[PDB]
DNA sequence: TGTATGCAAATAAGG
DNA sequence: ACCTTATTTGCATAC
């Protein structure tokens, strides 16, 4: 059950969200602090590009399109009128460490994931969820 | 061969947009 | 300098 | 709890 007319709605206000945006003085990564600092719904401007270029998934761009909205009429309005953890860095010698014990043993009891945690000072879910995307990775460059 | 290593938006609306552009010209 | 994007950390949803 | 498949999301960096 899709929707022609929905399509066209983004369109539009990807297009004048940009105009507007500019007019404005903002560049994308104004836009994702101001809705950080103001709002609580902190975006990255990598987010803000990808909505301008359209080049998220319908689902995605019609959540986010009400709260940059919101963002838009008040930023353009002034006539007197909980959060997602930051990205971890994985450095490349943690990451090779990482990939060995991978290629050790693909999937490591919550044991032994417990030991890399501790051997590298690491959060034992940040190691959990390493091992679960390595191995989908290993599914997508082998598909 | 380089193989795409991480995960990608799979449909965007970029996409269904001019595939949109492509059923209507039809 | 801003913007676009490769790689992947983090999250969503089911079993 | 914690894997799976699925998807959102941002570092880091190339233009």
């Amino acid at each position: 059950g899709d929707e022609p007319s929905d399509l066209e709605e983004l369109e539009k206000f990807a297009k004048t969200f940009k105009q507007r945006r500019i007019k404005l003085g903002f560049t994308q990564g104004d836009v994702g602090l101001a809705m950080g600092k103001l709002y609580g719904n902190d975006f990255s401007q990598t987010t803000i590009s990808r909505f301008e270029a359209l080049n998220l998934s319908f689902k995605n761009m019609c959540k986010l399109k009400p709260l940059l909205e919101k963002w838009l009429n008040d930023a353009e309005s002034s006539p007197s009128d909980r959060k997602r953890k930051k990205r971890t860095s994985i450095e490349t010698n943690i990451r090779l460490t990482l990939e060995k014990r991978f290629q050790d043993n693909p999937k490591p009891s919550s044991e032994e994931i417990s030991m890399i945690a501790e051997q590298l000072s690491m959060e034992k879910e940040v190691v959990r969820v390493w091992f679960c995307n390595r191995r989908q990775k290993e599914k997508r460059i082998n598909c | 061969p380089k193989v795409y290593q991480g995960v990608r938006v799979k449909i965007t609306v970029k996409e269904l947009l001019q595939q949109r552009r492509a059923h209507q010209a039809a």
